């Protein structure tokens, strides 16, 4: 399904 | 045809955790698009990285870096809500095109990248016999992560339920949370799936009062 992304620096 | 052009190692980003998600199979014939969904790891987050990879890896350092570009103009909204749409195409001479849309915002952003980048074929054999290897290995590790962005969530989540009240309940019930939400936040920084889990029980536990 919904994967999920990170924030940058 | 009894021959063909493909890209020969699995190509994706990285998500939540470090870890690598697929997007383009090995081996799959070229030219070629694929497109997924994703969104945000946590609340309020305005901005996303996309970290372009190649290999056969689950941990997402140990995996070819092709890439990455940032995303920005996302709406400060909670996790999971936005919808960022990712798509990597590959052209008929191996031109690796990636991009990645905010279907809210609308806000879009892409990368260009070079048919001659990434790993030879030495480099190619060993990322599959080194994958094969260690299956097991990084079958545990994403895993390992799957629960540590759950925990990372309930993490948020508990302390967002707390200091959202204010009958906290006999602030001993919120005391028992906090003393609880400590031993989560370290167990999470561990490599034990089962550590996390245990923790996550017992703060889901002292938290009856909370979870009502």
């Amino acid at each position: 399904k919904l994967y999920a992304l990170p924030r940058p620096t | 045809v009894l021959l063909l052009d493909v890209t020969p190692l699995s190509l994706g980003i990285e998500t939540m955790g470090g870890v690598m998600t697929t997007l383009i199979a090995k081996n799959t014939t070229i030219p070629t698009k694929h497109s997924q969904v994703f969104s945000t790891a946590e609340d309020n987050q305005s901005a996303v990285t996309i970290h372009v990879l190649q290999g056969e890896r689950k941990r997402a350092a140990d995996n070819k870096s092709l890439g990455q570009f940032n995303l920005d103009g996302i709406n400060p909204a909670p996790r999971g809500m936005p919808q960022i749409e990712v798509t990597f195409d590959i052209d008929a001479d191996g031109i690796l095109h990636v991009s990645a849309k905010d279907k809210n915002s609308g806000k879009e952003q892409k990368i260009t990248i070079k048919a001659s980048s990434g790993l030879n074929e030495d480099e190619i054999q060993k990322m599959v016999r080194d994958a094969e290897a260690n299956a097991e290995a990084d079958r545990k590790f994403e895993e390992l992560v799957q629960t540590r962005n759950q925990g990372d969530h309930l993490l948020h989540s508990t302390r967002k339920q707390v200091e959202e009240a204010g009958d906290k309940l006999p602030a001993d019930d919120k005391t028992a949370i906090e003393s609880a939400l400590t031993a989560l936040e370290t167990a999470l920084k561990g490599e034990d799936k089962a550590a996390i889990e245990a923790k996550m029980q017992e703060l889901a536990q002292v938290s009856q009062k909370l979870m009502e």
